[PDB]
């Protein structure tokens, strides 16, 4: 047990154990929330769908900052198990993407408070290469829905454990990532992951086209 | 190596008396001296305080400290930065127990002498100074609190812009009033008496030895810096922390001296390595040898 | 938190007092207060009131997992956790908390360290099950005098506890009702009693640390505000067996060795007076429980 | 569980100071079949405000 | 299991009954980031301690007229064992309790009298302890305060006691700690007036002064090696 | 931020110029004086202090169990902790990650010069203590690894032991220790300032970068884990196919003589 | 590595490594060197200046002599040297005054001797101290004397470097010993001196056969004698195996069930004998007969009145009845508890009770062994296969004494010995070893491992005194399941 949460009988242990995808995007079907946003990615191997809520513009107040800030809560599914570690280096990963595609100067004392739930993941047949490409298309929208400024929207592919971000059309990247991927995969995935921003790209300018 | 330099160990985790580097052993009995810095007493007994050597400074023979945090002065000239802005002051650092205090009685400011300002706003302050802007302030009087009230106000004081820093310990460099001067290659240090080095291309306020009114606390960076000049400023610095690694005084001299000698090496990066900035030093001291001094 | 912000007047009043011999509470400096025990009508509830200090200690025992380094012993763990009842310098558990550290660890030192509580005995089955005995000290008001207080309330609050018959077949343990069969006292090795001197300056640090003079104001058994005006402190503890349990010393007015040890002496003489007063009382409270115990005794003669 | 579950060993802790060899249980939870739930339903609510 | 002692006056590192373990020191080991430091071997235990500070702190609440606030930090690392510590420490009772031990004392030896508007944290890393850890870290204290240029009356020198019944071992190891009862002490300067007096254990009263009078002898022999390893730096550093 | 804003400038247009010149005034292929000291816990497996020229000091230390690896599927645990900073604030635990993923079993890392005979495999707890920190510490960790690992001895088995020996535990010998050979990764951190390209930022260009490349050199080769890494939140910009293209370039060719260098002390 | 401290004061490191449970930690001690060790000796003319302040406040006192023992030559006048083997074997000699008169301990030996069994040691220690004018026990320590280390080499065991630091311990005392001509005889009962001096490596020591030296003196020729200890012996006594470790494991769950299926597997209650621990004997009633339960292996970890599951074995292995006595008095009794913890104590399961029994042991189970081939009335024998049921409770008894050190307040392991004679000597571990040792102990047991031959118990209460009746009275009371507390609340309803 503990002081600020019930944990039941603690002596007690875990039970051991025995284009080729679809996004369809949704928004604005929650509120409490500065604007919200739903990616569902289907595929042959898995399917997924991950929530992100972007609550603020908040003032922080009492102390004068230079210019915003942006924060990054990813949180564990309920039917996915990762290390809090690798949680903490895909919110980094994505705090220095968005560090360049939101423009933080139109808003002094800003800290924005970013959820990105990985809510399902499901395998009908590492792991957390592959949902980047869907974190980076939800969070995208909610900053867009919301009214905060962005230079481009931001959006990736997923070529061989690779993930590669871009945002000009593919021209520049704002991020790369590779993780158990083989060594000179660099020209295959480049092209590859480009067609699969152009797609996704056009996908969100679209969502945000019904409203 | 030709790409790195490795100081090579293993084995290890790493590599006759003075005068009363202890306290609670017996300085003097005497009642006249020792009742100064770095002393305390029972009596008349002074037991030191600090550790450093006995010395007159003054008009008593007081325990003096060896090393320690930077200690201001009135009549200082000092390079430092803004920690805080307040509502009516800023608070400064020195590299002091504590920082020291810049008000607006005290500040000269671009847009006239004085002037684009009409209220205290804790924005207006702001405006001009920024947290960790670089500025050239002399100690207008020194205070017991450790507080040193600060003052700018010369158009060749304010901030410090078109540079590079460096930084030393504050006991290797000469303690002067001033120590801000002309070098060779047409740029100037901005020496203070606190360690904090500016090194930047003479501009009109250096210039006019041999100014500016609207550019004191404005930022301003100028297109007109070119190659040879920010080289001259990268070879500067490297031949100063050659003197800082060597633990021996900066004179302005040395630093002439230093970075002609510095020039058999055709490459500015080859001058951090410590084989050379121990031949720089050497050099150095091999000059003051054979010229007298 | 929120502190007593006292005067000048006050620091400089009760130094006097003290320098002239006296004290507030009418007391000499070696007279420590009488404490009052009072047992409940459970095992093991204690209301210890000394004066106007009024704590209170509750012990609980439950079945518990030995630890990885030593599992042939079990657990002693002290909650000396503070809730405003005193002031408001105590407030929401911990919050300092540096006053909480320092009882609950000076009675870890005394009743597990040293023993004065069997722990080998607490291993029901070695390594598997084990007994888990919780000390949870709260304070309901307080006026000075806090380790000493809290100590008894540890060993009064153990000593009338008692803990469920157990009786083991393999690794199933059948635990028994305390209707059922009676339960059964813990073991006790020692009897630590805590004496703690507050000792106030009528110099200054500077003439005190290399003068060798004696005339430091010894105290015990402090008040409020003589707990927040002490210089330094010394907390020693023994048992009533010339045995030094624990010493927390460790910030405050320096002392001789000669100087320490006369603290001990003086408080040697104390704590066996406060075990005589424990003894007496826990006696005459059990002899109510006993009354028919008395006729229904299973030791009789042949 | 296995074949003499009640004798198979732990050997799981080490630097004691004894009992750091010992019998325990050891029980895999296999969920290739899993019974359903035996529930109330009499007891079965549903709230409101 | 195991001699503790013997007669003839050895041990099982071959001490002798009034002999201190390898005492060796050296300062400044972070001259670059750190305004001072040292380095404290009592045994094997190595001990790293750094004074960052003298600086004003900017938080209003962390500033004080009356004296500077001091932080003193103790961090005991997964590997001061000889098996990876399996437990946090650095949020443990054990360690907070050295902490409010370390800072109450040093608060009155150091003075923070002359540093108003301040905050000093000493920053305490021990990188292996095999036991007189107690003890040990007090002395790498000492040495750090001294190089920082931090005033202080006197020096604080701690050493432990083990009593093997009425033979008092000066200085200890594992085994020692372990099987009997240990005293710790402190002494601040040349004085017989001692800081710090910490017992874990029943050692007894009649007893007691025979372990802290070969104690009090004891630190003066420590803190000989602590004026010696500082004037043979400070005579380098003002030569040149 | 902590510097000045006309220093930022300043030192905007000295790096991203031709030349590149910078307080160090190093061209891009060029290291500050590192200082390797190994071997000073002779309770661990193997030690290392590395201070480097910011006056930034990391100190790793290698301890070690031998397990069974067949209810194992991680060798090699890091544990990381930076002086001044929690167990649990987001830089310091996404650099647990990072380094963990760097010293991954079967990935640019050795998971056959850890094990002994095939049943039993030595866990090796890298134990990071970060004494200053003002700068990344990725690299100076990454590093001090190198040396550590290459100082790593182990327990010698008593026998070969196999995996139908008796089976029963393995069990060394006394006192003869067997030298660690295993080559872990280099992490190596290049710095993009306008379309310039740069090996090792200092501090000073770190807080200026528009973003940098973290890449690693593995047995004579680059591989992953590949990341990109923002060393500021406001000087940050975007960059181009081509530059990232010349960083491949650029370690590939400065990469080895630093290995062989750092190898034998 | 040898590095100078102060004045003839030096320490070294020696690291190794130590393996508990698969642990792999490297221990280091450091090891100082002193050159300031006495010879203990009235021979030594310099060994007044070499003695040192002890806590005694003295210097340490003499007790062996300038007259030793003296033979014929080339021996002369001569200290005799102790091999580590020649502790365990030759105990009772040892302990008889008659034919080791000045004897020198090495420190090495006493190390080795105190880890295999800690009563030899503390027996040895005893002797130490009440030593008189003509039997005289001194150690010499050279782990600690900086010209007479040894270190600690690649490709080698540890055995190699303990028997060559005694080597060296000779040559360097007997050449200091020459200007008053006292020789140094080890006397060696090892495998690895006794060959060393054959070949050829050293003539710079004289070097004796345990049985040499015995049969020239006069006094214990014949009288006392011993064997080697496995160097050339080997167990026919009663013992065929070399350790004593390995208690069998039972039959699998459904291989019994089988078993008592087909009606080969009988069973009924094991009703241990009280005079004998080996001697167990179960009731099977398809038999008249007592059915012999035979040794230590047989017997498969067993209680008392236990349901026990038994398979014979053929008539050719069925025995006659036993005539010996053993008691936990007389037997085990210079064997010790396993240690399983510390720095440089024992941390294995193994290699701590090889072999450590008395001279008189060995021959009583050699005896009955010799009776027992005459023994008639030959009847059924057999081996328990498994325990279906337990029989634990809360067994009193009292502490072992020599399995203890007093002085030391150390969490000792050490024996409770019961008052009920059909169970062995339990091991317990306790911080509470002095205290306990005055007063009647309660243990229960948690468990019997498959890997010693000891009971794991731990300690549950407290009874008085020994010398108590009251404290006796209640003792007998809580073996026999006889409860003494007054009725309870709700009787008096």
């Amino acid at each position: 047990q503990d002081r600020r949460r019930l944990l039941g009988p603690a002596a007690a242990k875990p039970m051991a154990f025995s284009s080729e995808q679809e996004l369809s995007l949704h928004t604005g079907f929650i509120e409490n929330c500065n604007g919200s946003a739903l990616v569902e990615a289907r595929s042959l191997g898995h399917q997924t769908s991950l929530i992100s809520a972007v609550y603020g513009p908040r003032s922080i107040r009492g102390s004068f900052t230079s210019q915003g800030t942006i924060s990054i809560q990813l949180k564990n599914g309920l039917l996915e198990k990762y290390n809090t570690n690798e949680l903490k280096e895909v919110s980094s990963f994505l705090m220095g993407i968005f560090n360049s595609v939101v423009n933080l100067s139109r808003y002094p004392k800003s800290g924005i408070d970013i959820f990105v739930y990985l809510t399902y993941d499901k395998d009908l047949t590492s792991q957390i290469s592959s949902l980047i490409p869907h974190c980076i298309t939800s969070i995208t929208l909610a900053l867009a829905d919301a009214g905060i400024e962005l230079v481009d929207m931001a959006g990736a592919g997923e070529a061989n454990g690779t993930v590669v971000s871009f945002i000009k059309n593919g021209e520049e990247i704002v991020g790369f990532w590779k993780d158990d991927g083989d060594d000179e995969d660099l020209l295959e995935c480049l092209d590859r992951c480009k067609e699969q921003y152009n797609r996704y790209r056009d996908l969100m300018i679209s969502c945000l086209m019904n409203q | 190596s030709e790409v790195i330099t490795i100081t090579k160990r293993n084995g290890a985790f790493q590599n006759s008396d003075s005068q009363i580097v202890t306290p609670g052993e017996l300085v003097t009995d005497d009642p006249i001296w020792m009742r100064g810095h770095g002393t305390y007493f029972l009596d008349n007994m002074t037991y030191s305080s600090v550790a450093g050597t006995v010395s007159r400074v003054n008009r008593l023979l007081s325990v003096i400290p060896l090393k320690g945090r930077y200690a201001p002065e009135t009549g200082d000239h000092v390079v430092g930065r803004i920690a805080e802005v307040g509502n009516k002051r800023w608070k400064v650092d020195i590299g002091g127990k504590q920082h020291a205090v810049l008000m607006l009685g005290s500040v000269n400011l671009p847009g006239g002498i004085l002037r684009r300002k009409s209220e205290s706003d804790e924005l207006q302050m702001r405006s001009f100074l920024k947290e960790g802007d670089l500025l050239n302030a002399e100690v207008q009087s020194l205070f017991q609190d450790g507080s040193a009230s600060l003052h700018t106000r010369s158009l060749k004081y304010g901030k410090l812009r078109n540079g590079m820093f460096c930084q030393v310990p504050s006991s290797l460099i000469v303690r002067a009033k001033n120590h801000t001067h002309n070098l060779p290659g047409n740029i100037t240090v901005v020496l203070g008496v606190n360690g904090y080095i500016w090194l930047r291309k003479t501009s009109q306020m250096d210039l006019a030895r041999d100014e500016s009114s609207w550019q004191i606390y404005s930022d301003e960076n100028d297109p007109s810096i070119s190659n040879n000049i920010r080289q001259a400023i990268c070879r500067y610095a490297n031949v100063i922390k050659a003197l800082a690694f060597c633990e021996i005084g900066i004179t302005q001299q040395r630093i002439v001296s230093a970075y002609e000698a510095s020039m058999v090496y055709s490459n500015v990066g080859e001058l951090i390595e410590k084989n050379v900035m121990e031949s720089i030093g050497s050099d150095i001291l091999t000059a003051e040898k054979m010229r007298g001094n | 938190a929120k502190d007593i912000e006292i005067s000048a007047s006050e620091s400089k009043f009760i130094l006097e007092a003290l320098r002239q011999n006296y004290r507030l509470d009418g007391r000499s400096f070696d007279q420590f207060r009488d404490v009052e025990i009072t047992f409940g009508k459970e095992f093991g509830d204690v209301s210890v009131k000394m004066g106007n200090t009024k704590v209170h200690c509750r012990i609980s025992c439950q079945i518990a997992q030995p630890y990885e380094d030593r599992p042939f012993e079990g657990l002693f763990v002290i909650s000396t956790e503070i809730s405003p009842m005193a002031g408001s310098q105590f407030e929401n558990g911990n919050i300092t908390g540096e006053d909480e550290v320092l009882c609950s660890r000076i009675i870890e030192k005394s009743v597990r360290r040293s023993g004065a509580l069997d722990v080998e005995g607490l291993c029901i089955v070695a390594g598997s099950k084990c007994w888990a005995v919780r000390a949870d000290v709260h304070f309901l008001d307080c006026d000075g005098g806090f380790i000493d207080a809290s100590c008894i309330a540890v060993m009064a609050g153990l000593m009338h506890f008692k803990k469920p018959d157990i009786t083991v077949h393999g690794e199933q343990i059948i635990v028994h009702p305390v209707n059922e069969r009676e339960p059964v006292p813990l073991g006790i090795l020692h009897i630590p009693i805590c004496v703690t001197f507050s000792f106030f300056n009528p110099q200054d640090t500077e003439e005190n640390i290399k003068g060798e003079t004696n005339s430091e104001i010894s105290i015990i058994d402090a008040t409020l505000k003589e707990e927040l005006l002490r210089d330094g402190v010394l907390t020693v503890t023994l048992n009533k067996n010339r045995e030094v349990v624990q010493v927390s010393k460790a910030g405050g007015l320096p002392m001789d060795a000669l100087t320490l040890m006369k603290c001990c002496h003086e408080a040697y003489s104390i704590i066996e007076k406060i075990t005589d007063q424990i003894l007496q009382l826990l006696k005459e409270d059990s002899e109510k429980r006993n009354k028919y115990a008395a006729m229904l005794t299973s030791e009789n003669a042949r | 569980i296995d074949e003499r579950a009640s004798d198979l060993r732990m050997t799981i802790r080490t630097r004691g100071r004894s009992a750091t060899i010992r019998e325990t249980y050891e029980i895999i939870c296999d969920q290739t079949k899993s019974v359903p739930l035996m529930i109330n339903a009499k007891n079965i609510a549903f709230a409101s405000n | 299991r195991l001699e503790i002692y013997s007669p003839e006056g050895l041990r099982l590192d071959g001490r002798r009954w009034n002999e201190l373990r390898r005492f060796e020191s050296s300062i400044n080991t972070h001259p670059h980031a750190a305004d001072g430091s040292s380095y404290m071997e009592q045994g094997n235990n190595k001990i790293i301690t750094l004074v960052k500070g003298p600086k004003e702190p900017r938080l209003k609440s962390q500033m004080d007229t009356s004296k500077a606030l001091l932080n003193v930090s103790v961090n005991i690392t997964k590997f001061s064992k000889f098996e990876r510590s399996k437990s946090s420490h650095k949020n443990e009772r054990r360690v907070l309790e050295i902490q409010t031990s370390l800072v109450r004392m040093f608060e009155k030896n150091v003075m923070l009298n002359i540093y108003p508007r301040t905050v000093i944290d000493i920053e305490i890393h021990v990188l292996e302890q095999d036991g007189g850890i107690m003890g040990s870290l007090i002395n790498g204290i000492t040495l750090a305060l001294i190089d920082a240029g931090i005033s202080m009356f006197d020096y604080i020198s701690g050493i432990s006691v083990g009593l093997y019944d009425t033979t008092p071992l000066l200085d200890t190891n594992s085994l020692e700690e372990n099987a009997m009862s240990t005293v710790t002490l402190g002494v601040v300067g040349k004085s017989e007036k001692l800081s710090l007096l910490l017992v874990e254990d029943k050692i007894p009263l009649d007893r007691l002064e025979n372990v802290l009078a070969i104690g009090i002898a004891g630190a003066h022999r420590v803190r000989d090696l602590m004026d010696e390893e500082l004037r043979k730096h400070a005579q380098k550093r003002v030569s040149n | 931020m902590s510097l000045s804003v006309a220093e930022k400038s300043y030192l905007y247009d000295s790096l991203a110029s031709t030349p590149s010149i910078r307080p160090d005034g190093r061209l891009p292929h060029q290291f500050r004086p590192i200082e390797i000291f190994t071997d000073f816990l002779p309770s661990s497996n193997g030690s290392s202090r590395i201070i480097a020229s910011d006056g930034s000091e990391c100190i790793v230390s290698i301890k070690s169990k031998v397990v069974d690896h067949h209810v194992e599927n991680e060798l090699l645990q890091v544990d990381v902790d930076i002086a001044g900073q929690r167990d649990d604030a987001l830089v310091v635990e996404t650099i647990t990650s990072l380094l963990n993923k760097v010293l991954k079993s079967g990935s640019g890392v050795d998971s056959s010069k850890l094990q002994l005979t095939k049943k039993y495999s030595f866990k090796i707890f890298v134990d990071v203590l970060v004494i200053s920190s003002h700068s990344h510490p990725i690299s100076l960790i990454s590093f001090a690894i190198y040396s550590a690992l290459n100082s790593t001895y182990l327990p010698k088995l008593i026998s070969a032991f196999d995996d139908l020996e008796v089976e029963e535990l393995p069990t060394f010998h006394d006192y003869d220790m067997v030298k660690l050979d295993i080559n872990p990764p280099l992490v190596f951190i290049l710095a993009v300032v306008g379309n310039n390209m740069l090996l090792d930022p200092a501090a000073n260009e770190s807080e200026v970068a528009n973003n940098g490349l973290i890449i690693s050199w593995s047995n004579g080769k680059i591989t992953s884990p590949i990341r990109s890494v923002a060393l500021n939140d406001s000087n940050v910009k975007s960059f181009k196919p081509h530059l990232l293209k010349q960083g491949l370039a650029m370690v590939e060719k400065y990469a080895p003589d630093v290995v062989r260098s750092l190898e034998n002390l | 590595r040898r590095k100078r401290l102060a004045d003839g004061l030096s320490v070294t490191q020696k690291v190794f490594v130590r393996s508990r449970n698969g642990g792999a930690t490297k221990i280091v001690r450091e090891h100082y060197l002193r050159s300031d060790i006495p010879c203990l000796s009235r021979s030594c003319t310099k060994c007044p200046q070499i003695v040192v302040p002890d806590a005694q406040n003295e210097l340490p006192k003499f007790i062996l002599s300038d007259s030793p023992l003296e033979l014929s030559a080339p021996i002369g006048k001569h200290y005799v040297v102790l091999d580590t083997n020649v502790v365990l074997q030759a105990i009772d000699l040892l302990e008889n005054p008659n034919c080791f008169f000045d004897v020198i301990v090495p420190q090495i030996v006493l190390d080795e001797v105190r880890n295999k069994s800690y009563p030899v040691y503390t027996r040895l220690r005893t002797l130490c101290r009440d030593s008189d004018d003509h039997k005289r026990f001194i150690v010499f320590h050279n782990e600690f004397s900086e010209h007479t280390f040894v270190e600690r080499l690649p490709n080698e065991t540890i055995n190699d470097r303990n028997n060559r630091a005694i080597r060296k311990t000779c040559q360097w005392y007997s050449e200091h010993l020459k200007p008053y001509d006292i020789n140094v005889v080890l006397v060696t009962n090892d495998r690895l001196n006794r060959e060393a001096a054959t070949k050829e490596v050293e003539s710079n020591i004289i070097t004796k056969s345990l049985v040499q030296y015995i049969e020239l003196l006069p006094n214990a020729d014949d009288i006392r004698d011993s064997i080697p200890q496995m160097d050339s012996f080997d167990k026919d006594l009663e013992r065929d195996t070399f350790s004593d470790f390995t208690f069998p494991e039972y039959y699998s769950t459904a291989r019994v069930m089988g078993g008592l299926k087909n009606g080969v597997l009988y069973q009924g209650n094991i009703q241990i004998s009280e005079y004998n621990f080996l001697e167990g004997s179960v009731s099977l009633p398809r038999f008249s007969k007592p059915v012999l339960i035979v040794g230590q292996k047989n017997l498969n970890r067993a209680f008392n009145g236990d349901q026990v599951i038994v398979e014979l074995l053929p008539q050719s292995e069925w025995k006659a009845p036993s005539s010996i006595v053993l008691d936990s008095e007389h037997f085990d009794v210079n064997d010790n508890p396993d240690i399983e913890a510390g720095d440089d104590d024992d941390n294995n399961e193994s290699s701590s009770n090889t072999t450590v029994i008395s001279d008189k042991q060995r021959r009583l189970l050699a005896k009955d062994a010799m009776i027992a081939q005459r023994s008639k009335k030959i009847q059924p024998t057999a081996k328990v296969v498994y325990i279906q049921r337990r029989s634990w409770r809360q067994y009193v008894g009292q502490l072992a004494p020599s399995s203890v050190d007093p002085q030391s307040s150390s969490t000792q392991n050490v024996f409770v010995i019961l008052m009920d004679k059909c169970l062995p000597k339990v091991r317990i571990r306790t911080r509470r070893a002095a205290e306990l040792l005055d007063k009647r102990i309660v243990i229960s047991i948690d468990s019997w491992p498959t890997t010693h031959k000891y009971p794991l118990g731990h300690f549950v209460r407290d009874l008085g005194t020994i010398e108590s009746a009251q404290a006796e009275t209640e003792a007998l009371l809580l073996e026999h399941d006889v409860e003494y507390r007054p009725f309870s609340k709700k009787v008096l309803e």
